[PDB]
RNA sequence: GAGGA
């Protein structure tokens, strides 16, 4: 609900199987391009690789896991610190975008509030567990047609949106008026 | 066999212990001294900031009424409350973090000498972790080497 | 179906409709057919197009 | 009282239905050859039984007789020719 | 006075069921046994206590009265545990 | 889903990004 | 194969040789932590692996529902009641073989006939 | 006729229990996947053609 | 189908408050390589947090929906394989008795 | 098949063999890269009887070390041999290559470059297991005889 | 919208 905003964040892998240096890059809204992952973590707080790790590959045995992974890690070698990783995105304000973003704009259906990076940091951290269990082929590709995945929108939530459009539009013209009261 | 209708007659015709008492600070001495929480992260487990360093110190690093996005305050407030504070020396430091997840309960009982414990409310919560450990952090520099 | 274990690859947890039309289908089987039944009727509904654009 | 209860199609993904409540559970224990062939219980550890199958169907569907009889092809033409009919549609 | 007062107060923590915890954020009585206790009100219900982690690690208190401030840190945190609930007729009060 | 909406969703749509630079809306009534 | 991480810095503790007494030197470069390594080798592909199929044995599968059930007699235990299932690797060319969890010493073993397998 | 019937039926059980040996084979992990295709893929031939002789 | 409804979403917050009242770690506190056991308990999909023992929480789950007191439009699976346990209050859904 | 050698089974068995596209990493289980500075002594005791062979009647401390299926290495019809012609023949020039004989038990190859190693053998392996058609030719899969 | 075939 409120104004219900869509952003749709997506995981990439990038590179067939064998082709040497497969990397991760994560895909953020508003954001130039995609970003290998360990900025993201870091830019989450996650500054440590074996940490980021326990983020993602829960159990330590995973070695399969881990050595999949171990690219994306050389890759954010570079950068070590989380502000730096927050320069990463795109003043002296910069930084502040790449916060804001992240408190408002990566997840939105965890919170829009201030301080959930751990959770946030946990979740991606699942999802890319998932989409390497996935190129493991240790599940299979997600069934797109699996009907608990479908949800159907009746009159109620049909009208929700139509009407909750119409009153956003009507408030907006309201205070337009109020202002042309400035007389 | 068919649908029979003739069920309605069917039915129809079938029918150690330590004790301690909890008391509450008084309002003031909490008024100014508001109590959060401290997490480092280093697992150099013991982190005593007595014997981190010292000297140790502790800091944050047109028209009339025209339209305004709303907020509650403490949002607001919590929103311009952005600047993380450190330990250092005048080497090591440590930067907190918000933690944000559990103020709702937690109350912190005031483990004196004394065996009297208050209840203190826990008002926020920090996550400290450390930096500059390795001070090599190239912003600038280090996107050229991402390039090559 | 849920109403199977898992991992059973006997021919009737599969598909293998087995009464006759005369008998009667049994509520899986009668599943089963339906489903290839649509395919049946999707397939012949793009052939149709196919075939009738090619032929153009 | 939890005799019945609301199913989805993703908690469908961990249980074990049974189609007809008897039959399915008695136990385990000369058969009519008309009569279809039935399975089996075969298996014990059931969490649900059915209401009644014919609940699959739609409405339209539902008219059919013996709809467990045809081709499905058959039952798919009726169910939307079903709605051409000429009958009553409302009493007013 | 840039600096710490004591740095050593080893304090505990608790988590409180919601429903009591609102009541404490504006005293008491505690049986504080072995390592089993239960929690007497100041009053209506009776409540239990769990010893989550007895090592109580990396982690303390603090409190306050390029932007600084003054600051008391109290010390640490001695150890933590968290509240459970008459059981029954808090579980009674706890399904809502 | 109607009656849900009619009955909860209305209302919770108003109290939402409402108040005005002040405007404010309350209790929403349906004749 | 392992990872290892600067037990100070706590990173990807990459290798390196001695150059003297040419032995392995993981060395953290985030930092100047440096250590020998356990064993000579480094790195490890196996293109083809019979790890993955028997996944997720937790000791609640017992209380799956759909599992199917067979009676064959458990060997170590003895129990006639177990809970089997092919191969969770998921993959094309994966073989049918089950493998049959007893439910009393909750001791895997398989279906096989061709020799022993632990998955 | 009757007597067809029950032939037909115990047609269809020989069917059925062919099915069940190379079931029980495969999962004894002593089938020989036919070259040039899945040890999976050779099996779930072999049930379909079973299954369409039978029918036939 | 004739029996099929349609869930009209629910209010997901006392589930997630009585789950934190019976047990579920939460996530904050989460430190995988020590709680190898974890089943990741999510609710539409917001990983909430983790829990052990989580049959005991399914069947206390269950019973509370079985007596009107969690909503009984909710679905809850609990994936044993994956350690995982859903759970929507989520509209939209679709579902019939049994 | 050409008419003579129009219905030897054999003789399409040969040419199966001569024109299906064979790769190294299909024959392979799995890749290892090791620390052995020892010219002449492998670190492992199994890989080191065949160092007491194959090693003699300017290198670099890093071996790479094959194992191959037996099975596979004989369904295709395969010999170390052969193998370990195929790779030096792709180099020559900088790999010592060594294989476990087609007699061995296991199917056990081994390599030494003669640096910044450990990082350039990876991409060598993978060349090794992806680049090497060692019979047969491209695009050419499955090759299934009929009657 | 509809829709028969
Ligand atoms: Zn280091
Ligand atoms: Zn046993």
């Amino acid at each position: 609900k409120g104004s219900r905003f869509i952003s749709t964040l997506q995981v990439k892998l990038y590179g067939r199987e064998g082709s040497s240096a497969r990397t991760i890059k994560a895909t953020l809204p508003y954001i130039k391009q995609d970003i290998p992952i360990v900025i993201i973590f870091r830019a989450l707080g996650i500054i440590p690789d074996g940490e980021i790790l326990e983020h993602i590959c829960y159990d330590v045995n995973d070695w399969q896991m881990l050595e999949m992974l171990k690219p994306c890690v050389e890759d954010g070698f570079v950068i070590q610190d989380r502000e730096t990783a927050l320069d990463f995105i795109g003043k002296e304000k910069r930084i502040q975008y790449a916060k804001d973003i992240l408190q408002k704009e990566f997840l939105p259906h965890i919170t829009q509030l201030e301080g959930f990076e751990s959770r946030k940091a946990f979740f991606l951290g699942y999802m890319i567990n998932r989409l390497l269990l996935c190129a493991l082929d240790r599940k299979d590709q997600d069934d797109r047609d699996h009907f608990g995945k479908k949800r159907l929108d009746l009159a109620g939530p049909l009208l929700a949106q139509l009407f909750k459009t119409l009153f956003k539009k009507l408030t907006k013209d309201i205070f337009r008026y109020m202002q042309r009261t400035v007389e | 066999f068919i649908k029979r209708d003739r069920m309605r007659r069917n039915f129809l015709r079938m029918r150690e212990y330590n004790e301690f008492p909890l008391r509450a600070i008084p309002k003031e001495d909490l008024e100014n001294m508001r109590t959060h929480l401290l997490k480092f992260q280093s697992k150099k487990k013991i982190n005593p900031v007595t014997d981190f360093h010292l000297p140790v110190r502790l800091h944050r690093k047109r028209k009339t009424r025209q339209l305004k996005v709303l907020d509650e305050n403490a949002k607001k407030l919590r929103f311009e409350e952005f600047y993380p504070w450190v330990m250092e020396d005048f080497y090591n430091t440590w930067v907190g973090s918000y933690e944000a997840g559990n103020s709702d309960s937690y109350v912190l009982l005031s483990v004196e000498d004394d065996g009297s414990f208050t209840m203190i409310p826990a008002d926020k919560v920090y996550k400290f972790t450390a930096r500059n450990k390795y001070a090599t952090l190239t912003i600038d520099e280090a996107e050229k080497r991402m390039d090559k | 179906l849920p109403h199977f274990s898992k991992d059973d690859y006997s021919p009737e947890s599969k598909g293998f409709v087995e009464n006759s039309y005369l008998r009667g289908l049994t509520p899986q089987e009668f599943f089963f057919h339906a489903m290839g039944g649509r395919e049946g009727l999707i397939d012949t509904a793009v052939k149709t197009a196919e075939t009738g654009y090619i032929q153009r | 009282e939890g005799l019945v209860e609301y199913i989805d199609a993703e908690e469908e993904e961990s249980i074990l239905i049974a189609m007809q409540p008897e039959d399915l559970e008695p136990a385990e224990a000369d058969v009519d050859p008309a009569k279809r062939i039935r399975v089996s219980h075969h298996a014990t550890t059931f969490t649900h039984c059915e209401i009644h199958p014919s609940m699959i169907l739609g409405v339209a569907a539902s008219i059919i007789p013996f709809p467990d009889h045809n081709q499905s092809p058959r039952n798919t033409y009726q169910s939307a020719m079903g709605k051409q009919a000429m009958g009553v549609f409302l009493t007013n | 006075d840039l600096d710490l007062e004591r740095s050593n107060r080893q304090v505990w923590l608790v988590r409180l069921p919601m429903f009591l915890a609102e009541k404490w954020r504006d005293l008491g009585k505690i049986r504080i046994n072995k390592s089993k206790i239960t929690l007497l009100l100041n009053e209506p219900h009776e409540y239990d206590l769990e010893l989550t982690k007895k090592v109580v690690e990396n982690e303390y208190v603090f409190t306050e009265q390029t932007i600084p401030k003054k600051t008391a840190i109290v010390g640490t945190v001695c150890h933590e545990c968290q509240v459970m609930p008459y059981h029954k007729i808090v579980e009674q009060r706890r399904n809502i | 889903s109607f009656n849900q909406f009619v009955d909860y969703t209305l209302q919770d749509i108003i109290c939402e990004d409402s108040t005005l630079i002040e405007i404010s809306f309350g209790k929403i009534y349906v004749t | 194969t392992t990872f290892r991480f600067c037990r100070d810095c706590n990173n990807m503790l990459y290798p390196r040789e001695d150059k003297e007494n040419n032995r392995l030197l993981f060395e953290c470069r985030t930092c100047s932590y440096v250590e020998e390594a356990g064993s000579p080798l480094v790195y490890r592909h196996e293109l083809i692996t019979n790890i993955g199929e028997t996944a997720g044995v937790v000791q609640d599968i017992g209380s799956d529902p759909t599992l199917p059930r067979s009676d064959r007699e458990c060997p170590k235990c003895h129990s006639r009641e177990n809970v089997f299932f092919q191969s969770q690797q998921r993959r094309k060319d994966t073989s049918m073989v089950l493998f049959f969890v007893c439910l009393s010493c909750s001791h895997i073993f398989t279906s096989d006939q061709k020799n022993k397998r632990t998955q | 006729d009757g007597p067809t019937m029950r032939e037909i039926t115990e047609t269809i059980a020989e069917a059925k229990k062919k099915v069940l040996d190379v079931t029980k084979e495969a999962q004894a992990n002593l089938l020989t996947a036919k070259h040039g295709m899945t040890l999976r893929e050779s099996f779930e031939d072999n049930v379909v053609r079973f299954l369409n002789e039978a029918r036939d | 189908s004739l029996m099929s409804c349609i869930s009209v979403g629910t209010d997901p917050m006392p589930i997630i408050t009585f789950l934190s009242e019976w047990g579920m770690e939460p996530l904050e506190d989460y430190v995988p390589h020590q709680s190898p056991d974890a089943t990741r308990v999510f609710v539409n999909g917001v990983w909430h947090g983790v829990h052990r023992n989580p049959a005991r929480l399914m069947e206390t789950l269950r019973t509370l929906r079985r007596k009107g007191d969690i909503n009984p439009e909710v679905s809850m699976i609990r994936d044993i394989r994956e350690k995982e346990l859903k759970i929507f209050t989520d509209a939209g859904r679709v579902y019939r008795p049994l | 098949l050409e008419p003579g050698h129009a219905a030897d089974q054999e003789q399409a068995k040969l040419i199966r063999s001569a024109i299906e596209h064979t790769t190294l990493k299909s024959v392979t289980i799995a890749s290892e890269i090791y620390y052995d500075p020892d010219p002449r002594s492998t670190v492992i005791p199994e890989d080191e009887e065949i160092i007491q062979l194959h090693f003699s009647l300017q290198q670099s401390p890093w071996l790479l070390r094959l194992e191959l299926d037996r099975a596979a290495m004989n369904d295709k019809d395969l010999t170390m041999g052969q193998v370990g012609e195929r790779i030096k023949q792709t180099f020559k020039n900088d790999l010592f290559v060594i294989w476990s004989e087609d007699n061995d038990e296991k199917l056990i190859i081994r390599c030494r470059v003669v640096a910044e190693e450990d990082h350039m053998l990876k991409k060598i392996e993978n060349t090794m297991l992806e680049n090497i058609t060692l019979r047969g030719v491209e695009n050419i899969e499955r090759v299934v005889m009929m009657k």
